[PDB]
Protein backbone atom coordinates (compact mmCIF):
# COMPACT_ATOMS: atom_id res chain seq x y z
CA UNK A 1 0.00 0.00 0.00
CA UNK A 2 1.03 3.33 0.46
CA UNK A 3 3.93 2.41 2.50
CA UNK A 4 5.63 -0.14 0.65
CA UNK A 5 6.42 -2.38 3.67
CA UNK A 6 3.31 -5.52 2.97
CA UNK A 7 3.62 -6.51 -0.88
CA UNK A 8 6.47 -4.25 -1.00
CA UNK A 9 9.92 -4.81 0.86
CA UNK A 10 8.52 -7.52 2.87
CA UNK A 11 8.52 -10.52 0.51
CA UNK A 12 5.36 -12.39 1.41
CA UNK A 13 3.24 -13.48 4.58
CA UNK A 14 3.89 -16.08 7.61
CA UNK A 15 0.67 -18.34 7.66
CA UNK A 16 2.39 -19.60 10.69
CA UNK A 17 2.24 -16.91 12.69
CA UNK A 18 -0.96 -17.70 14.27
CA UNK A 19 -0.93 -15.81 17.56
CA UNK A 20 -0.51 -12.22 16.08
CA UNK A 21 -0.49 -10.01 13.25
CA UNK A 22 2.86 -8.92 13.28
CA UNK A 23 5.87 -10.57 14.91
CA UNK A 24 9.08 -11.69 14.55
CA UNK A 25 11.33 -14.62 13.44
CA UNK A 26 14.91 -14.45 13.91
CA UNK A 27 17.86 -17.26 13.83
CA UNK A 28 21.09 -16.67 16.12
CA UNK A 29 24.27 -18.92 17.33
CA UNK A 30 21.53 -21.45 19.14
CA UNK A 31 18.73 -21.54 16.73
CA UNK A 32 15.99 -20.32 15.29
CA UNK A 33 12.87 -18.87 16.94
CA UNK A 34 9.15 -16.66 16.20
CA UNK A 35 7.32 -14.32 18.17
CA UNK A 36 3.78 -11.87 16.91
CA UNK A 37 4.07 -8.16 18.22
CA UNK A 38 0.87 -7.83 20.40
CA UNK A 39 1.01 -3.47 19.81
CA UNK A 40 0.93 -3.60 16.19
CA UNK A 41 -1.54 -5.55 15.93
CA UNK A 42 -3.80 -4.40 17.93
CA UNK A 43 -3.07 -0.88 16.76
CA UNK A 44 -4.32 -2.82 13.38
CA UNK A 45 -7.07 -4.91 15.13
CA UNK A 46 -8.18 -1.46 17.36
CA UNK A 47 -8.65 0.97 14.11
CA UNK A 48 -10.35 -1.52 12.14
CA UNK A 49 -12.96 -2.66 14.46
CA UNK A 50 -13.46 1.30 15.25
CA UNK A 51 -14.13 1.70 11.24
CA UNK A 52 -16.47 -1.41 11.94
CA UNK A 53 -18.39 0.05 14.66
CA UNK A 54 -18.98 3.12 12.97
CA UNK A 55 -20.78 1.49 9.56
CA UNK A 56 -22.02 -1.97 10.97
CA UNK A 57 -25.50 -1.48 13.10
CA UNK A 58 -26.64 1.93 12.83
CA UNK A 59 -30.18 1.07 10.80
CA UNK A 60 -32.42 4.28 10.63
CA UNK A 61 -36.14 3.43 11.08
CA UNK A 62 -38.75 4.19 8.90
CA UNK A 63 -42.34 3.14 9.12
CA UNK A 64 -45.08 4.67 7.10
CA UNK A 65 -43.93 5.18 3.66
CA UNK A 66 -45.06 5.11 -0.32
CA UNK A 67 -46.00 2.68 -2.45
CA UNK A 68 -43.61 0.95 -4.40
CA UNK A 69 -45.36 -1.48 -6.22
CA UNK A 70 -48.24 -1.12 -8.77
CA UNK A 71 -51.26 -3.21 -10.04
CA UNK A 72 -52.72 -0.80 -12.60
CA UNK A 73 -50.70 1.86 -14.92
CA UNK A 74 -51.83 5.04 -13.45
CA UNK A 75 -49.21 7.39 -15.26
CA UNK A 76 -48.46 11.01 -14.27
CA UNK A 77 -47.96 10.11 -9.98
CA UNK A 78 -46.50 6.32 -10.80
CA UNK A 79 -43.99 7.92 -12.53
CA UNK A 80 -43.19 10.10 -10.15
CA UNK A 81 -43.54 7.36 -7.40
CA UNK A 82 -41.17 4.98 -8.83
CA UNK A 83 -38.77 7.97 -10.25
CA UNK A 84 -38.43 8.99 -6.56
CA UNK A 85 -37.90 5.36 -5.31
CA UNK A 86 -35.16 4.53 -8.59
CA UNK A 87 -33.44 7.49 -7.59
CA UNK A 88 -33.28 7.22 -3.83
CA UNK A 89 -32.36 3.37 -4.39
CA UNK A 90 -29.17 4.62 -6.86
CA UNK A 91 -27.71 7.62 -5.06
CA UNK A 92 -27.58 4.83 -1.48
CA UNK A 93 -26.03 1.91 -4.24
CA UNK A 94 -23.58 4.89 -5.01
CA UNK A 95 -23.16 5.36 -1.32
CA UNK A 96 -22.03 2.03 -0.58
CA UNK A 97 -20.07 0.70 -3.73
CA UNK A 98 -17.59 4.15 -2.40
CA UNK A 99 -17.68 3.74 1.09
CA UNK A 100 -16.38 0.35 0.33
CA UNK A 101 -14.33 1.20 -1.92
CA UNK A 102 -12.66 3.91 0.03
CA UNK A 103 -13.08 2.00 3.52
CA UNK A 104 -10.78 -1.32 1.73
CA UNK A 105 -8.28 1.13 0.76
CA UNK A 106 -7.63 2.70 3.70
CA UNK A 107 -7.59 -0.21 6.11
CA UNK A 108 -5.10 -1.72 3.18
CA UNK A 109 -2.91 1.45 3.06
CA UNK A 110 -3.21 1.25 7.18
CA UNK A 111 -2.20 -1.91 8.31
CA UNK A 112 0.78 -1.07 5.74
CA UNK A 113 1.48 1.43 7.84
CA UNK A 114 1.02 -0.81 10.86
CA UNK A 115 3.77 -3.27 9.87
CA UNK A 116 6.22 -0.27 8.58
CA UNK A 117 5.90 1.75 11.79
CA UNK A 118 7.32 -1.85 14.25
CA UNK A 119 9.98 -2.14 11.57
CA UNK A 120 10.84 1.62 12.22
CA UNK A 121 10.21 0.87 16.35
CA UNK A 122 13.17 -2.26 16.02
CA UNK A 123 14.85 -0.09 13.47
CA UNK A 124 15.36 2.80 16.13
CA UNK A 125 16.06 -0.01 18.70
CA UNK A 126 19.08 -1.64 17.20
CA UNK A 127 21.33 1.80 16.84
CA UNK A 128 24.53 1.27 15.36
CA UNK A 129 24.62 -2.54 16.29
CA UNK A 130 22.23 -3.71 12.94
CA UNK A 131 22.22 -3.04 9.65
CA UNK A 132 19.24 -3.42 7.20
CA UNK A 133 18.84 -6.33 5.10
CA UNK A 134 15.99 -4.46 3.05
CA UNK A 135 13.00 -7.41 3.34
CA UNK A 136 12.38 -7.14 6.17
CA UNK A 137 15.16 -8.47 8.20
CA UNK A 138 17.83 -6.41 10.46
CA UNK A 139 21.95 -8.30 10.38
CA UNK A 140 22.56 -7.74 14.20
CA UNK A 141 26.35 -7.37 14.20
CA UNK A 142 26.76 -9.11 17.36
CA UNK A 143 26.04 -11.90 19.87
CA UNK A 144 21.91 -12.09 20.52
CA UNK A 145 20.31 -15.11 22.02
CA UNK A 146 16.92 -15.66 22.13
CA UNK A 147 17.24 -13.69 25.75
CA UNK A 148 18.37 -10.91 23.67
CA UNK A 149 16.30 -11.07 20.60
CA UNK A 150 13.33 -10.83 23.13
CA UNK A 151 14.58 -7.58 24.80
CA UNK A 152 14.04 -6.35 21.78
CA UNK A 153 10.72 -7.54 20.72
CA UNK A 154 9.32 -6.02 24.07
CA UNK A 155 11.88 -3.03 24.05
CA UNK A 156 14.10 -3.35 26.65
CA UNK A 157 17.14 -4.03 24.24
CA UNK A 158 19.77 -1.28 25.79
CA UNK A 159 22.32 -0.87 22.87
CA UNK A 160 25.37 0.73 25.03
CA UNK A 161 25.83 -2.94 26.10
CA UNK A 162 26.50 -3.85 22.72
CA UNK A 163 27.74 -1.17 20.83
CA UNK A 164 30.82 -1.98 20.94
CA UNK A 165 31.02 -5.39 19.55
CA UNK A 166 28.04 -4.45 17.45
CA UNK A 167 30.56 -1.65 15.35
CA UNK A 168 33.91 -4.38 15.63
CA UNK A 169 31.77 -6.11 13.03
CA UNK A 170 30.05 -4.12 11.18
CA UNK A 171 33.82 -2.51 10.79
CA UNK A 172 36.14 -5.18 10.47
CA UNK A 173 39.67 -5.26 9.14
CA UNK A 174 41.21 -7.48 6.56
CA UNK A 175 43.72 -8.59 8.68
CA UNK B 1 -71.76 -1.90 -14.84
CA UNK B 2 -70.54 -5.39 -14.64
CA UNK B 3 -72.62 -7.84 -12.76
CA UNK B 4 -70.81 -8.35 -9.93
CA UNK B 5 -72.57 -10.36 -7.14
CA UNK B 6 -75.47 -10.39 -9.06
CA UNK B 7 -75.46 -6.55 -8.72
CA UNK B 8 -74.79 -3.87 -12.29
CA UNK B 9 -75.11 -1.00 -9.36
CA UNK B 10 -72.36 0.16 -7.57
CA UNK B 11 -71.52 2.46 -4.20
CA UNK B 12 -68.75 4.93 -4.34
CA UNK B 13 -67.59 5.77 -0.85
CA UNK B 14 -66.01 9.07 0.33
CA UNK B 15 -64.47 10.11 3.43
CA UNK B 16 -64.55 13.53 5.41
CA UNK B 17 -62.00 14.50 8.82
CA UNK B 18 -63.44 16.57 10.98
CA UNK B 19 -60.96 18.72 13.26
CA UNK B 20 -62.13 19.32 16.92
CA UNK B 21 -64.13 22.28 17.15
CA UNK B 22 -65.21 21.43 14.04
CA UNK B 23 -69.06 20.37 12.52
CA UNK B 24 -70.05 17.97 10.15
CA UNK B 25 -73.38 18.40 8.31
CA UNK B 26 -74.29 15.64 5.75
CA UNK B 27 -77.25 17.29 3.24
CA UNK B 28 -79.03 14.66 0.67
CA UNK B 29 -82.06 14.27 -1.15
CA UNK B 30 -81.27 10.90 -2.15
CA UNK B 31 -78.61 8.13 -2.94
CA UNK B 32 -76.98 8.77 0.39
CA UNK B 33 -75.04 5.61 2.18
CA UNK B 34 -74.98 7.56 5.52
CA UNK B 35 -72.05 7.21 8.28
CA UNK B 36 -72.67 5.72 11.42
CA UNK B 37 -70.21 7.46 14.00
CA UNK B 38 -66.33 7.89 13.19
CA UNK B 39 -63.20 6.25 13.64
CA UNK B 40 -61.02 7.74 15.26
CA UNK B 41 -57.80 8.50 14.21
CA UNK B 42 -53.94 8.22 15.60
CA UNK B 43 -50.53 9.03 14.28
CA UNK B 44 -47.96 6.72 14.84
CA UNK B 45 -45.33 3.97 13.97
CA UNK B 46 -47.83 2.12 11.66
CA UNK B 47 -48.64 1.47 8.04
CA UNK B 48 -49.57 -1.61 5.79
CA UNK B 49 -47.97 -4.44 3.75
CA UNK B 50 -48.66 -6.80 0.72
CA UNK B 51 -47.30 -9.73 1.90
CA UNK B 52 -47.77 -13.53 1.12
CA UNK B 53 -44.93 -14.32 3.83
CA UNK B 54 -46.22 -16.99 7.06
CA UNK B 55 -46.15 -15.12 10.20
C1 LIG C 1 -76.16 -3.91 -20.35
O1 LIG C 1 -75.22 -4.80 -20.87
C2 LIG C 1 -74.63 -5.63 -19.90
C3 LIG C 1 -73.65 -6.46 -20.57
O2 LIG C 1 -74.32 -6.94 -21.71
C4 LIG C 1 -75.65 -6.45 -19.26
O3 LIG C 1 -74.97 -7.28 -18.26
C5 LIG C 1 -75.34 -8.65 -18.15
O4 LIG C 1 -76.49 -8.79 -17.30
C6 LIG C 1 -76.96 -10.10 -17.34
C7 LIG C 1 -78.27 -10.16 -16.71
O5 LIG C 1 -78.87 -11.21 -17.43
C8 LIG C 1 -75.96 -10.98 -16.72
O6 LIG C 1 -76.45 -12.29 -16.70
C9 LIG C 1 -76.06 -13.13 -15.64
O7 LIG C 1 -74.86 -13.82 -15.96
C10 LIG C 1 -74.24 -14.50 -14.87
C11 LIG C 1 -72.90 -15.06 -15.37
O8 LIG C 1 -73.08 -15.54 -16.69
C12 LIG C 1 -75.15 -15.63 -14.38
O9 LIG C 1 -74.84 -15.91 -13.00
C13 LIG C 1 -76.67 -15.24 -14.45
O10 LIG C 1 -77.30 -16.50 -14.69
C14 LIG C 1 -77.13 -14.16 -15.52
O11 LIG C 1 -77.39 -14.71 -16.80
C15 LIG C 1 -74.72 -10.92 -17.54
O12 LIG C 1 -73.74 -11.79 -17.03
C16 LIG C 1 -74.23 -9.49 -17.59
N1 LIG C 1 -73.03 -9.36 -18.39
C17 LIG C 1 -72.17 -8.45 -17.94
C18 LIG C 1 -70.88 -8.18 -18.63
O13 LIG C 1 -72.37 -7.78 -16.94
C19 LIG C 1 -76.78 -5.53 -18.76
O14 LIG C 1 -77.91 -6.21 -18.38
C20 LIG C 1 -77.28 -4.75 -19.90
N2 LIG C 1 -78.47 -4.01 -19.59
C21 LIG C 1 -79.30 -3.85 -20.62
C22 LIG C 1 -80.58 -3.06 -20.36
O15 LIG C 1 -79.05 -4.30 -21.74
C1 LIG D 1 8.68 -7.91 28.66
O1 LIG D 1 7.58 -7.36 27.81
C2 LIG D 1 6.12 -7.38 28.27
C3 LIG D 1 5.72 -6.02 28.83
O2 LIG D 1 4.37 -6.07 29.36
C4 LIG D 1 5.90 -8.50 29.36
O3 LIG D 1 4.50 -8.75 29.61
C5 LIG D 1 6.65 -9.72 28.79
O4 LIG D 1 6.12 -11.01 29.25
C6 LIG D 1 8.15 -9.35 29.05
N1 LIG D 1 8.73 -10.53 28.46
C7 LIG D 1 8.86 -11.59 29.24
C8 LIG D 1 9.47 -12.90 28.64
O5 LIG D 1 8.49 -11.58 30.42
Amino acid sequence: GLFGAIAGFIENGWEGMIDGWYGFRHQNSEGTGQAADLKSTQAAIDQINGKLNRVIEKTNEKFHQIEKEFSEVEGRIQDLEKYVEDTKIDLWSYNAELLVALENQHTIDLTDSEMNKLFEKTRRQLRENAEEMGNGCFKIYHKCDNACIESIRNGTYDHDVYRDEALNNRFQIKG
Amino acid sequence: RPWVRGLSSRISIYWTIVKPGDVLVINSNGNLIAPRGYFKMRTGKSSIMRSDAPI
